[PDB]
């Protein structure tokens, strides 16, 4: 049943209606009346839902769009291989990246600005980029800018391509619904052709590109004389002269001896002690596995050809005696609802970003990037905030599906209307859980500062006082150092150095890691982020939850997704929406994430990142106090938010100025967030209309009526500066601090 | 509690009646509109407070008011 | 019009359970309990949270709040055809009847009934404050 | 300091045992149906 | 599931937990603890002791209290630390 | 003038071109002399001479801080620093001015007139924005024939 | 076919779970001294206070400020019968608040099943009375007996 159904010219590709605006709502068709019709205009521009009932139309909008994003992200790398080719010291860096910073941005000398295009090293003057672009480059095997330059046009082809399908699934031949709901065919092609065959033309790339020039490159060959990626699959005696097991040729893999591709494919463990970063042995047999396992996973749901998984039948026989009729109808909630699955997948895309995050500053995977810290923090910092975004927006599309495509006839008995039948419990329960974990954790730290207030460091939780030691985490990570000698045979080392095996690995003479320390402080920061999460989690599910009805607001469904209220009444019933809840748990993103990067950037910077000088001597930045400083909040405040900022305030007058800049434009952003948190719609609406009467006395008076921002738009305005000014705080600080000490 | 007040410019137009969550309003004869009837408030106990009848209200300026005084356990919208 | 009385013999729709429901409110202060008869066995949205097989005939359900029987009322109204009416039940066991009290739904005007909260002026015309100091009446209740 | 043993009664009392008083006849007088 | 004849048993009044057990203990244990817990019946009278009580036994081992005991009443035990500018 | 003393005879203002142009000759110090970033530097250090020996013809005052202050009460030596571009400001910020009200005149009487505001007539704003060149005398010129304000009994007022 | 509603009603606010309705949890919380409601409410109230008391001398003689002294027994006994004195001021409190004298019990009669049962005495001016003086000299007994089995008699255990 499994087939193409498109049809052919749904819309005429015509500019009439790039000239209507409101063209997608019938509200907003009309033509604009009010100052907030440009809003909404906006904030209806995306959401498709709102515009048509026909879920086809929907989601050939949704296909188009995603054709729209992948030529926004093909532009974008194009940009950034352009910037690899032509203004960059990527060939500079490549000779010997010790010594010259990765820089990928030149400014014009216009206003004094030439001052940012600072001294990064190897005869060149630029922004010094922490994206990790130079040390990914230098994993894919990338030799000269002209592979950087022809990877740019190749990209800006690939982007004039997502261009071309999405005008192409819009108004030449579309999908139809039917095809959008084969969604075992879809999970078949993405396991098996998209994730399966990626990983296995990558491991191809690691195989023949990056693994014999990356052997090159540790061998200290200069990369102009080193033989270009073509090479090696022509003169495959060069590629056996750095691996012999080439020397057989394709033989030992159709006759089962894959021991005998035991040279290059390897199970080693650990970091290169020449770079810093992954083996690509382990990385080409990383890639090679997880290859030969997304395509025998993408072979496992049924679609036209008799053998396969219906997943209707694997939810439908998932049923117990403690959910009576559960998993039945979930199919057709992730079949005829885009929030339902929006919403799993945007969960499990942020959860695998922290993942990402977690999963690079401690198996670091390309060549000189743990030595590098400016790239492993905003790495690190990035990887975290965008995981943060894209699960508060899981529970915020979670939440729009209650409100707008949750159907209670279709949904009886299963998991999804056992959960809103004891809602109560869970957010009780999970609030039980935060005020325990608040208390736990940061209750702890205020004894800790009024202790070491009152003159008592014998009464604090420290290493030295009541210890607190992570049992559990301390028995992880040795189970994870001493895993080779008897759990886990084949292994050369360990999985990362930050388990306990030794191997101080000195790269440049500045660490790339070593065993990481599990104390008191490692306990109480864990806590605060345990119960940082919990109560992002505590908004988020109380918005998804609370979405259809309350006891306050039983009609709630009807008021819909971004209404602000109900009004003063039963008390007051502000900021009673799901999108109000999304609104806070952006918030609480805000504060479990920043503590995050902040146990982060000084956890490492006190216990990993530093310098090793003669006779195996480790100083690090900080050197040991987060053991005794990041128990209190005070030392939060002086050992990490005032010694640690003494390079984001005096970068003025060179080259991290801009940082400087952004710093205290952030800090404006943010107190300009509070403008619109703390302010509400009506005041500003009267305050417009005495401008509206100034207007009025001097004939200026527009047509379309100054507005003030709506009540769901003042909160988002204000929720917007606030993410943006501290996110970019933290952003300069981090790339002020750890460029200046790295 | 709350304490609604109609006022003598309302159209007859019924959906301040159609928004109350409460069932505090009620359309009585009237012969001040063209369509001759008039919102009413008697069960005005039973007022939550929430001006979705003020929202809901094409007059300029508003016929049905709902002015928030005395609060009691009908107006505070609990169910413990 | 008569008033419909409760009949207590008519039974519930078929619900697993909401923990959305009836708490201690119901025990010493009120609950309400809305009453409506039914063409077939449907699957309705309960306004406490969750979803009820409701009966082929006549229907009770139990609610804490006025307004959980205004959004389930309308809810039956417009995506269902039914007609509904609810009550207000005290713990002394006094059953109140409340909605619609003339028998006909708010919306539609009634003979009946009469204004009651009308005032004949407008909200421009209403009195100031200054002119009101220290006394029961307020700028709207004259 | 003249006497030192009063900071040892008075910060106690009006440190704990007043807000005891005051708070517990608050709440007693808060909640009286009357 | 209205019933008309029996509200409590309709609106939730349960005693979910309870038990109408009338006795468990023996004669013995009963009367030892009512003689000694008899003067601490009445309410009015058990808040006059406590606050009268509490009062007093807060300011006698605030008192009594010695230099190991407590830090308030052990002082320096060292020179004063002089500030700036002499002060 | 208010204890400044001018900046071409200021020895502050001359320390910070010394330590101006030092700071910018040991960033040349790092680079190949014909080399493609040092031709930034060495643009760098003639845009900083330029300026000091901008600075110093002007008859800019000087504090203590060796830094040029601006004397903005309207001295007849400094008018150049607020008189000067304050009216060249001024006759730009009512060209703004101008054509933007001369916009919502012209489009107030239209068919549709909010229509006109999102889709800025191009033709009907570029005829004007030529005709806010002369502004000074087209507001005056409105202001003493009653046009340019409009009276109080047409004008939406809130009530007491 | 596990989960019920509460005695059959779905429109309560709670369910029939196994961590509620259980053969061995409603056996427990049926015999616990707070869910007795036929015996007197002074001597099911000294069992309250014996607990509380009891467990209380453990987290305030091994955590509190005087824990590294050979006071340690004193510091922390006293200081935990110091929360039973509090807690009796706050039972004394909100029986005065919540009951008054010579009125009826706010309690539940009817029990799980249709049988009628007699009203709990503790939800009263004067149950709650005798409840608070139980609690009063259980706790302190509770407190003391704790404070004698670890710093009198000092049984030996890993911690203490
Ligand atoms: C084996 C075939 C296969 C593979 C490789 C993919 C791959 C992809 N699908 Mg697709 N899909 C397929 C068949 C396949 N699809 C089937 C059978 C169904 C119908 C049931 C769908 C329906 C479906 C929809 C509705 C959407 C996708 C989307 C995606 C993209 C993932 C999003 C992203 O950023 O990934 C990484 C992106 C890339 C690596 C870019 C690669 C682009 C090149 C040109 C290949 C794509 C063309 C084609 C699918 C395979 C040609 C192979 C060619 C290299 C020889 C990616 C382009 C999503 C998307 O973004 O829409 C555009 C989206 O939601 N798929
Ligand atoms: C999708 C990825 C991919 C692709 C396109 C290539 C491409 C190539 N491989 Mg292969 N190869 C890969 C994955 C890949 N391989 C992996 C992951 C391994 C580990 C098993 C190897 C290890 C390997 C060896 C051992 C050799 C090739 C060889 C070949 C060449 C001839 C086979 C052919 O084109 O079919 C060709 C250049 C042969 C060659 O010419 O080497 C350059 C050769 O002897 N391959
Ligand atoms: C995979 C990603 C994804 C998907 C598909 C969508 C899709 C959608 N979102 Mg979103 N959402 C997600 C993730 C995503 N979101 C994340 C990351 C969050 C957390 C912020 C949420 C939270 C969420 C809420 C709270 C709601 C939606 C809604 C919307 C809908 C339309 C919004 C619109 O018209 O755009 C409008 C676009 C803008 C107004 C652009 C503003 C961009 C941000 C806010 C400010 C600028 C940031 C920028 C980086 C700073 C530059 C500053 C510089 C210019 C000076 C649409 C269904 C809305 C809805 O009604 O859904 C049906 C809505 O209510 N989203
Ligand atoms: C530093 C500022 C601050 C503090 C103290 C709080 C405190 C609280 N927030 Mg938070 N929050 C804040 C800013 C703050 N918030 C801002 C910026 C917003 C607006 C977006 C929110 C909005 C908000 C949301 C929306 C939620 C919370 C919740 C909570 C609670 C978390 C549970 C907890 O830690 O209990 C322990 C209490 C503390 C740590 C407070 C200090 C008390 C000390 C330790 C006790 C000792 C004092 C002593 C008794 C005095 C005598 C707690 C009461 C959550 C909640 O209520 O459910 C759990 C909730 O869901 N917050
Ligand atoms: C409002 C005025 C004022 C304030 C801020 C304080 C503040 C202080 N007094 Mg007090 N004191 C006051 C009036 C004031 N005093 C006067 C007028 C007398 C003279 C009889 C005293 C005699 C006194 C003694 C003997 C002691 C203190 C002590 C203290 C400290 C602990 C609190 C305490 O035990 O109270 C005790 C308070 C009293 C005995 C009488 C208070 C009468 C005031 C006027 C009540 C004001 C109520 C206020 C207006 C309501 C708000 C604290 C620093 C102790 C100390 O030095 O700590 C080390 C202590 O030993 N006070
Ligand atoms: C001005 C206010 C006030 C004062 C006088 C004290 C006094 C005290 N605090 Mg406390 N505290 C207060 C406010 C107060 N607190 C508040 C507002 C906070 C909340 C942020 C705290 C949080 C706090 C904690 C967390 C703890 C202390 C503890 C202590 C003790 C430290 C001295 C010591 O080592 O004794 C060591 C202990 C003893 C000598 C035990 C004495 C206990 C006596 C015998 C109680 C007797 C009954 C009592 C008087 C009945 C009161 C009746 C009522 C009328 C007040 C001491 C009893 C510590 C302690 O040990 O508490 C007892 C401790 O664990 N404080
Ligand atoms: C079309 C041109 C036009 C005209 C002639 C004026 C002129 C007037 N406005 Mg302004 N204003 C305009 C555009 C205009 N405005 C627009 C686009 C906005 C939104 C940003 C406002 C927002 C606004 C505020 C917030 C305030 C005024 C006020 C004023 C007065 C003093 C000037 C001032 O405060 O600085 C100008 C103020 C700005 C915020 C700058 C906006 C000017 C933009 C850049 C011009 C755009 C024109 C272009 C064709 C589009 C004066 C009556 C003040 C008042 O009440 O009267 C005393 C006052 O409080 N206006
Ligand atoms: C390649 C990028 C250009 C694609 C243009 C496609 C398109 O819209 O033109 C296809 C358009 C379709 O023509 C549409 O016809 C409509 C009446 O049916 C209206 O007149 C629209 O304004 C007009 O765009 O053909 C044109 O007449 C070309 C002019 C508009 C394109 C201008 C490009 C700038
Ligand atoms: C994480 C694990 C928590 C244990 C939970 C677990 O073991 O689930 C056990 C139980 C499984 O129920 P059933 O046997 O009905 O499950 C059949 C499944 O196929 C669900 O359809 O799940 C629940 O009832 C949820 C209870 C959560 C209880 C609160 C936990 C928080
Ligand atoms: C031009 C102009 C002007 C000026 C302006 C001003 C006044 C300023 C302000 C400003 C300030 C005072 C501040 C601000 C700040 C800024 C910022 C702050 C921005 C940002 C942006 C962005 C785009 C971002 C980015 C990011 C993200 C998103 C994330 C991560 C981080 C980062 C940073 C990277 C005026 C009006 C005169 C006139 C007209 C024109
Ligand atoms: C300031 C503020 C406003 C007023 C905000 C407004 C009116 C937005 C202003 C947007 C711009 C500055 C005006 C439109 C600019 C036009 C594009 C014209 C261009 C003119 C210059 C910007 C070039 C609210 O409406 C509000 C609502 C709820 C809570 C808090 C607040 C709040 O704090
Ligand atoms: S909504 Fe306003 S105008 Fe319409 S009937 Fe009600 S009070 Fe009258």
């Amino acid at each position: 049943e499994v087939k193409i159904m498109v049809e052919k010219d749904p819309v005429k590709t015509s500019f009439e209606k790039w000239a209507k605006p409101g063209h997608f709502s019938r509200t907003l068709a009309k033509g604009p009346n009010t100052t907030t019709w440009i809003w909404n205009l906006h904030a209806d521009a995306h959401d498709f839902d709102s515009h048509t009932n026909d879920l086809e139309e929907i989601s050939r909008k949704v296909f188009s769009a995603h054709f729209g994003q992948l030529a926004v992200i093909f532009i974008w790398l194009s940009g950034m291989y352009f910037h690899g080719a032509r203004f960059s010291n990527y060939e500079a860096w490549l000779s010997d990246p010790t010594h010259i910073k990765p820089s990928a941005q030149v400014v014009w000398p216009i206003v004094g600005q030439k001052i940012l295009n600072g001294d990064v090293g190897g005869g060149f003057q630029g922004i010094q980029i922490t994206s990790g672009f130079f040390q990914l480059w230098r994993a894919s095997g990338i030799t000269s800018e002209l592979q950087l330059y022809t990877t740019a046009i190749g990209g800006l082809i690939f982007a004039a391509l997502m261009l071309f399908a999405g005008w192409f699934h819009y108004h030449k031949a579309a999908p139809k619904l039917a095809w959008f709901q084969n969604v075992e065919s879809m999970l078949n092609h993405h396991l098996a052709g998209l994730l399966g065959l990626g990983s296995l033309a990558w491991a191809g790339h690691q195989v023949h590109v990056s693994l014999p020039i990356n052997r090159l490159l540790d061998a200290g060959v200069d990369p102009k004389e080193i033989p270009l990626p073509h090479e090696f699959i022509l003169n495959r005696d060069l590629l056996a002269q750095l691996y012999p097991s080439f020397s057989k040729g394709l033989t030992p893999f159709f006759t089962l001896n894959w021991s005998e591709y035991s040279d290059f494919l390897t199970f080693r463990g650990g970091l290169n002690p020449v770079t810093g970063g992954l083996w690509l042995t382990d990385t080409a047999h990383h890639h090679l596995a997880i290859a030969v396992l997304f395509l025998v996973a993408g072979h496992m749901y049924r679609t036209n050809f008799g053998i396969g998984h219906s997943m209707k039948e694997i939810l439908e026989a998932h049923k117990g005696p403690f959910t009576g009729e559960g998993h039945k109808g979930l199919y057709e909630i992730l079949t005829t609802s885009w929030h339902a699955q929006l919403a799993i997948n945007l969960a499990m895309l942020g959860s695998l970003t922290i993942i990402v995050a977690h999963h690079m500053y401690a198996m670091p995977p390309y060549p000189y990037l743990a030595t590098d810290y400016a790239t492993q923090l905003s790495l690190f910092t990035h990887h975290m905030w965008i995981g943060g975004f894209l699960v508060v927006g899981a529970a915020a599309h979670a939440a729009i599906f209650m409100v707008r495509d949750y159907d209670p006839t279709t949904q009886y008995n299963n998991l999804l209307d056992r959960v809103l039948r004891h809602r109560d419990a869970i957010i009780s329960h999970l609030n039980w859980v935060c005020i325990f974990l608040g208390f736990h954790s940061f209750g702890l730290y205020i004894h800790n500062d009024t202790m070491s207030a009152l003159g008592r460091p014998q009464d604090m939780f420290s290493d030295t006082a009541i210890q607190l030691q992570p049992v559990f985490a301390q028995w992880i990570q040795n189970t994870h150092a001493l895993a080779p000698s008897l759990t886990a045979p084949n292994a050369t080392a360990s999985t990362s150095l930050t388990w306990g095996g030794g191997d101080l690995v000195a790269v440049g003479g500045k660490v790339a890691l070593l065993p990481i320390p599990l104390g008191t402080a490692d306990f109480l920061v864990h806590h605060i982020h345990a119960f940082t999460i919990h109560v992002t989690v505590l908004i988020l599910l109380k918005g998804v939850l609370f979405a259809r009805s309350s006891r306050l607001i039983p009609d709630k469904a009807n008021l819909g997704f971004r209404f602000p209220c109900d009004g003063p009444g039963r008390g007051g019933t502000c900021q009673v929406s799901a999108w109000d809840h999304v609104f806070l748990g952006l918030f609480w993103m805000y504060n479990a994430i920043s503590v995050v990067i902040f146990h982060f950037s000084w956890k490492m910077q006190s216990d990993v990142w530093g310098s090793i000088s003669d006779q195996g001597v480790v100083t690090h930045i900080t050197g040991g106090n987060f053991a005794q400083s990041s128990i209190t909040i005070n030392g939060w405040l002086r050992d990490f938010l005032w010694a640690q900022a003494s390079q984001v305030i005096q970068s003025y007058g060179s080259s991290l100025s801009a940082y400087g800049l952004l710093f205290l434009g952030a800090h404006f952003v943010w107190a300009f967030s509070l403008m619109f948190l703390f302010s509400g719609r009506g005041y500003w609406q009267e305050l417009i209309e005495s401008i509206v009467w100034a207007h009025n006395k001097l004939k200026v008076a527009p047509a379309i009526q100054p507005r003030a921002l709506s009540i769901v738009q003042g909160r988002a305005v204000g929720v917007a500066h606030y993410l943006l000014g501290g996110i970019a705080t933290t952003w300069a600080f981090f790339l002020a601090r750890i460029i200046s000490v790295g | 509690a709350h304490s609604v007040k109609i006022y003598d410019t309302c159209i007859g137009c019924t959906q301040c009646v159609r928004a109350c969550p409460t069932d505090v309003l009620e359309m009585v004869p009237w012969d001040g509109c063209k369509a001759s009837q008039i919102a009413s408030a008697p069960r005005t106990e039973d007022c939550v407070g929430c001006k979705r009848c003020e929202s809901a209200c094409p007059t300029d300026f508003l016929s049905v008011r709902v002015y928030l005084g005395a609060e009691t356990t009908r107006s505070m919208g609990l169910a413990y | 019009f008569t008033p419909p009385t409760l009949n207590a013999d008519t039974p519930a729709p078929i619900f697993g359970g909401s923990t959305g429901g009836l708490l201690r409110k119901a025990q010493v202060e009120e609950f309400y309990v809305i009453t409506w008869e039914s063409p077939k066995e449907q699957i309705f949205e309960m306004p406490t949270g969750g979803a009820a097989i409701m009966r082929s005939g006549p229907n009770l359900l139990k609610l804490a709040r006025k307004e959980q029987c205004l959004a389930l009322g309308a809810r039956l109204r417009t995506k269902f055809k039914i007609q509904y009416q609810f009550y207000r039940v005290f713990p002394n066991g006094e059953v109140q009847y409340l909605h619609p009290k003339d028998g006909v739904y708010p919306e539609k005007v009634n003979a009946g009934r009469t204004a009651v909260g009308v005032n004949n002026r407008s909200i421009g015309q209403n009195a100031n404050p200054a002119e009101l100091k220290f006394a029961h009446k307020q700028a709207y209740d004259l | 300091m003249t006497a030192s043993y009063l900071p040892s009664i008075f910060v106690p009392l009006i440190g704990l045992v007043f807000p005891a008083i005051t708070m517990a006849s608050l709440f007693i007088y808060i909640e009286q149906d009357e | 599931y209205f019933d008309l004849g029996e509200i409590d048993n309709t609106t939730g009044n349960w005693d979910l937990y309870g038990n109408d057990d009338p006795n468990r203990y023996n004669g013995f244990q009963n009367k030892f603890f009512e003689t000694f817990a008899g003067a601490f019946t009445k309410r009015g009278l058990l808040l006059k002791f406590l606050v009268l009580g509490g009062a007093t036994t807060i300011g006698y081992l605030g008192s009594t209290s010695s230099g190991d005991l407590l830090a308030i009443k052990n002082g320096p035990k060292q020179a004063p630390i002089m500030g700036p500018r002499g002060r | 003038v208010a204890g400044l003393t001018p900046c071409k005879e200021s020895k502050g203002f001359a320390k910070r071109q010394k330590q101006e142009i030092k700071k910018l000759e040991g960033r040349l110090k790092l680079y190949a002399p014909d080399s493609a970033p040092a031709l930034a530097i060495n643009a760098t250090i003639e845009k900083t001479k330029r300026r000091f020996e901008f600075y110093g013809n002007q008859g800019l005052l000087c504090g203590t801080d060796g830094l040029p202050h601006l004397i903005v009460d309207g001295d007849q030596a400094h008018l150049g620093e607020f008189v000067y571009p304050g009216l060249v400001f001024l006759y730009i910020a009512g060209w703004i001015g101008w054509v933007g009200r001369a916009y919502l005149i012209d489009v107030r009487t239209s068919k549709k007139p909010t229509e006109k505001e999102i889709i800025i007539d191009v033709p009907l704003a570029l005829r004007i924005m030529s005709k806010g060149l002369t502004w000074p005398v087209a507001a005056i010129g409105e202001l003493r024939s009653g046009k340019l304000v409009e009276k109080s009994s047409n004008i939406t007022v809130s009530p007491r | 076919q596990v989960i019920e509603p509460l005695n059959g009603d779905p429109f309560i606010g709670g369910l029939e779970t196994p961590v509620t309705s259980s053969p061995l949890i409603a056996w427990y919380l049926s015999n616990l001294p707070a869910y007795r409601t036929a015996v007197a409410p002074l001597l099911r109230g000294v069992e309250i206070g014996l607990a509380h008391g009891y467990l209380l001398v453990g987290p305030f003689v091994l955590a509190g400020p005087l824990r590294n002294s050979a006071v340690r027994g004193e510091a922390g006994s006293l200081a935990a019968a110091g929360l039973v004195a509090i807690l009796t001021m706050c039972l004394t409190i909100y029986g005065i608040a919540s009951f008054k004298e010579g009125e009826a019990s706010k309690a539940p009669s009817l029990t799980l099943t249709g049988r009628q049962k007699a009203a709990d005495k503790l939800q009263t001016a004067e149950g709650w009375a005798g409840f608070t003086g139980g609690f009063f000299f259980g706790g302190l007994s509770g407190v003391a007996w704790a404070y004698i089995l670890l710093y009198v008699l000092n049984l030996p255990y890993p911690v203490k």
